[PDB]
RNA sequence: AGGACCGAACCGACUAAUGUUGAAAAAUUAGCGGAUGACUUGUGGCUGGGGGUGAAAGGCCAAUCAAACCGGGAGAUAGCU
RNA sequence: GCUCGCCGGAAGACCAAGGGUUCCUGUCCAACGUUAAUCGGGGCAGGGUGAGUCGACCCCUAAGGCGAGGCCGAAAGGCGUAGUCGAUGGGAAACAGGUUAAUAUUCCUGUACUUGGUGUUACUGCGAAGGGGGGACGGAGAAGGCUAUGUUGGCCGGGCGACGGUUGUCCCGGUUUAAGCGUGUAGGCUGGUUUUCCAGGCAAAUCCGGAAAAUCAAGGCUGAGGCGUGAUGACGAGGCACUACGGUGCUGAAGCAACAAAUGCCCUGCUUCCAGGAAAAGCCUCUAAGCAUCAGGUAACAUCAAAUCGUACCCCAAACCGACACAGGUGGUCAGGUAGAGAAUACCAAGGCGCUUGAGAGAACUCGGGUGAAGGAACUAGGCAAAAUGGUGCCGUAACUUCGGGAGAAGGCACGCUGAUAUGUAGGUGAGGUCCCUCGCGGAUGGAGCUGAAAUCAGUCGAAGAUACCAGCUGGCUGCAACUGUUUAUUAAAAACACAGCACUGUGCAAACACGAAAGUGGACGUAUACGGUGUGACGCCUGCCCGGUGCCGGAAGGUUAAUU
RNA sequence: AAUUCCUUGUCGGGUAAGUUCCGACCUGCACGAAUGGCGUAAUGAUGGCCAGGCUGUCUCCACCCGAGACUCAGUGAAAUU
C-alpha cells in the first residue's frame, strides 16, 4: 500500500526550505517564533 | 462531403464525418505558427472560471490576418489548410511582392484564385473593401466593428451578414443572430461567406470524440446535493423549484444584457 | 479502420475462503474486469478551509472531512454525570 | 566439501529516486537478531570513493515562480512589463584489455577524440541585443534491408568409460576481439547551374521570399550494416617452473562457414488518418551602425588549458515508504536453451537462494489439498462452493437484426510414433562457374551447400496421442440501462454518474458568465455553424389537453409609492 | 408493473406439487408522454426464472496427503481483574 510520505529532497526544500520561509512575511514570522523558542534546527535545509 | 461510417462497432454507428479532399495534406507554414498552451478553464488565480474545459489534442496557433490592410497588391491563393483553432478553414495567399499570409476561406475560393483589398478592389468573393464602397444588399463576412481594428463579426464556418441600408456615416447590418446592428461606414468587410457550411452536419458519435475537442463532461445539477447546487437532491427525482444556474439565476428566459454603454447601435435585437 | 475481439505485462477490485490481540490500522489464495484508449505511468508545477476539486458518493483535500490541521480567544459554557 | 531442493521476464544483473558508511579487513558477543551463535546490515578500531570525454555545475528554454519602473489596493498586500529564474526536454568529445581485500569508460597498457587560449606563417571583408535558415517534434499501419543473439557444421585440445555396448554418423570444452579512421552500400529526400529584376522579411542585405529568361540532365543532402584498418597486438581452453595449496611469472593450439533471427537499428524514413501534433540556444548564413597599410575572419603547424562537486554500498529491498530484519508499495535498463503464437506455462543455463526456533508424536477439531460405492441439486434465501468445458484444422450453424452482427451460436470428425511418396518434398537461403559492365559493396545466368513446413498412403503401441502445465460450460424466457466508460481510498460497482443525440434559454464582443474590494485574468488570441446555463439521454414510432396559481417575457392608461423640496 | 393496499387477484403455460417466473385479462388503492411514453439488435463481474452437462451442495459421510493443535528443549505476549 502506498503511504502518505513519498520523500523528495527537491520538493522538501522548495516547500519548507530556508529561502522559501524568507520569501514571505508570514514565513519570516515562523523563523522568528522558532528562534525565540531556541530551536536547534530552524528549517529542513539540511 | 458528409460521409456516414458503417456500424462495424459501437461508437462508430452514429459517426458522420466531413471530408474535404481540397485541404492540404502536409505541414502548415512554419513562419506563421505560434505556441498555444491550454488553460483548463483556469485564470491567473488558479481557479476554474469556465467549467467543462480540459484535455484535448495539442494545437498550434495560426496567425490569421483579420485586418486585410495590404491594399493595392494582388494576391493568389496557394492552398487551403485545416485550422484546429476555428471551425472555418483558412487559405494561404501569396502576394505579388513575395509576402505570405493566412485568411479565412470564403465559400467558392480555391487554389489559384486572385484576391485584392482596398477602396478600388473589384466586387468579388474574397475581396476586402470598406463598407462604404460595397453595394447595399450584398453578403459579406469578417466585418470590422471599428475602422482598422480587424474583422470581428461573421467568422464562423458558414456565417455571413447582409448590408441592409446606408443612410449617412453608418451602415445597417443583419447579423446571423437576426439582430439589426449599425456600424460606421468605414469598417472593412470581405465579400462572400465563410465556406465550411457542412461543418454543422458532423456527428461526433461517441463520448471520446468530445474529449478530443477538450470538452469535459457536464454534471446536470439535479444529481448533486443541496450543498453543491440549488437544484440540490431529494429522495428520488424531485426538482420542485424554478430552473436556475449555479449561483442562483433563473436562466430560463431571464435577460442578462446590462451594458447600456452603446445601446444605440442596436435596432431589432432579435426575435 | 475500430472508446473492435481473445489474452500477459500494466491498471483495476465482481465472488468465495482464510485472517480479524492479522504477515498486513483493508492484505493473502483461487477465480474475475479493462488491456490503442474517456488508457496508463515518471518528474516538476497550479488550485487552500464556508474554500478547493468532484463522469456527483457529501466523495477527496497527508491512516482525520455535513466544513482539514496547528496555535490563540480559553480555565468558552455545561440548570447535566 | 559432497549430495538434495527452490527462483530463473527473477527470488539474476545494472541505475535513478531515497537512505547515508549499511562497503572491505581485524577484533569482540553484554544489549540488538522473535532460539543458540564462534556468525551478522550489532559493538570497537583501521582502511576504502582517483575523470578534459560518465553525471552535476554550465549555455537554452516549457508549465510555472519571482519581478526594476508601472497599474491597483485601509495597512499587510494583489497583478504584471522590461527582465531574471525554473527539467521531467535541446546543446562538444573514449573505447577494449589488465588490475585492488574494498574504486574504475576515473588507476595502468594500447589506440583515439572534442572545445577553447596564445604564438608563427599564408591568404583575406570583418562586424548584432537585428533578418533568414536550421534546430523542430502527432496517432496508427505496412513491409524491405540489417545487427544483437542463437543453432548446426568445420577447426583445435582433451577423452575411450564404476554395469551390457561405445575408435565412431561417438562424448566434453573452446572457437573472442571495441572506439576511432577509411570506404559511402540496401534505401530515403530533392531537378541543378548561371544572369537580370522587385510595393515583402520594422533599416540594410550578396541571405530568405517573389517574378522573368538561358542552359544541362547529373547535382547535392541523408544513410543502418558490411568490408579494410585498428590487431606481427589483446584475449584464449589447457599446460609448465614457483605453488603459506591463499595463488603468481613465462608459455599458450583453433579462433572459420552456413542457417535462423528480434519488441533493437536504417526509421526524426515510407504509407495513411483526423483529434492536425513545445519553446529557446548551440549551429549555418545576411548585412546595419562601426573599423580598414589596423582590428577581426578562414586554413596549417606549435604550444597551453579543460577547473569545481558527485563516484563506497543497498536500490522490487533486512539498507527506500510502511513504528518491526513487516507475505504490502516503489520508475528506467539488460532479455540465454527445449517445447510454445508468446515477455503465458513447464523444466533448465549464467547467476542467486532454502525465506533466523528446532526435535518428536501421527488424538478430537481447524486450515490447504487428493479420491470415492449407489443416487445426481433431493442442499440452500440462491447450484454459494465445487465439479465440469477448455487447443488447432475442416465440416456445419436457428430465432431476431440497426444488415455490422447474433457466432467460437449449437453440433460433428481428425490429432502419437515409424516408413514411403521425397536416401529431406513445396518453399526460403545462396557458393563456385560462365557472361556483361559507367571495371563496383555492380547486373544477368547459374545452381552446390544449408534450412524446411503441410498433406496423402501404409504400418505400429497404449485404457487413453489438443495425454503434463497451459486452456470458453452451453441453451431458452424476461425487468432495467442503448453501448465503451465513471463512482462511496477502507461493508454499496448498480437500475446510480458520464455519454453521443435532442430541446429550451441567455449571449453582438470591453459578450453572457466566473475568480477578484480593485487592477486584471479565464471565456478566447474564440465571434451566433460561437460560447454559457438548464433539462432529457443511441436509435425507431411519438411527445396530447390546461396560462387560474408561481416564475419569466412584453404592455401602457389609471391607482399607490422613497430620498429630495 | 422497479408502481397493485386488498393479494399467493383470475385464467392459461411449465412442475407429482410453482406466494417466484412467463403469457393474457383490466376492479390502474396510487401508469402516462423530454423530472419523457412505448418498443428495440448489440452490449452487462447487472435483477428474476427454466433446461442439458456436471458434480461430496446433499441423502451420509469414509479414507488419505500436508500445515497447526499434542509432548520435549529455547525465547516469551495480550484483553481482563
Amino acid at each position: 500500500m502506498k503511504r502518505t510520505f513519498q520523500p523528495s529532497v527537491l520538493k522538501r526544500n522548495r516547500s519548507h526550505g530556508f529561502r522559501a520561509r524568507m520569501a514571505t512575511k508570514n514565513g519570516r514570522q515562523v523563523l522568528a517564533r522558532r528562534r525565540a523558542k531556541g530551536r536547534a534546527r530552524l528549517t529542513v535545509s539540511k | 462531403a458528409v460521409v456516414k461510417c458503417k456500424p462495424t462497432s459501437p461508437g462508430r454507428r452514429h459517426v458522420v464525418k466531413v471530408v474535404n479532399p481540397e485541404l492540404h495534406k502536409g505541414k502548415p507554414f512554419a513562419p506563421l505558427l505560434e505556441k498555444n498552451s491550454k488553460s483548463g478553464g483556469r485564470n491567473n488565480n488558479g481557479r476554474i472560471t469556465t467549467r467543462h474545459i480540459g484535455g484535448g489534442h495539442k494545437q498550434a496557433y495560426r496567425i490569421v490576418d483579420f485586418k486585410r490592410n495590404k491594399d493595392g497588391i494582388p494576391a493568389v491563393v496557394e492552398r487551403l489548410e485545416y485550422d484546429p483553432n476555428r471551425s472555418a478553414n483558412i487559405a494561404l495567399v501569396l502576394y505579388k511582392d513575395g509576402e505570405r499570409r493566412y485568411i479565412l476561406a470564403p465559400k467558392g475560393l480555391k487554389a489559384g484564385d486572385q484576391i485584392q483589398s482596398g477602396v478600388d478592389a473589384a466586387i468579388k468573393p474574397g475581396n476586402t473593401l470598406p463598407m462604404r464602397n460595397i453595394p447595399v444588399g450584398s453578403t459579406v463576412h469578417n466585418v470590422e466593428m471599428k475602422p482598422g481594428k480587424g474583422g470581428q463579426l461573421a467568422r464562423s464556418a458558414g456565417t455571413y451578414v447582409q448590408i441592409v441600408a446606408r443612410d449617412g456615416a453608418y451602415v445597417t447590418l443583419r447579423l446571423r443572430s437576426g439582430e439589426m446592428r449599425k456600424v460606421e461606414a468605414d469598417c472593412r468587410a470581405t465579400l462572400g461567406e465563410v465556406g465550411n457550411a457542412e461543418h454543422m452536419l458532423r456527428v461526433l458519435g461517441k463520448a471520446g470524440a468530445a474529449r478530443w475537442r477538450g470538452v469535459r463532461p457536464t454534471v446536470r445539477g439535479t444529481a448533486m446535493n443541496p450543498v453543491d447546487h440549488p437544484h440540490g437532491g431529494g429522495e428520488g427525482r424531485n426538482f420542485g423549484k424554478h430552473p436556475v444556474t449555479p449561483w442562483g439565476v433563473q436562466t430560463k428566459g431571464k435577460k442578462t444584457r446590462s451594458n447600456k454603454r452603446t445601446d444605440k447601435f442596436i435596432v431589432r435585437r432579435r426575435s
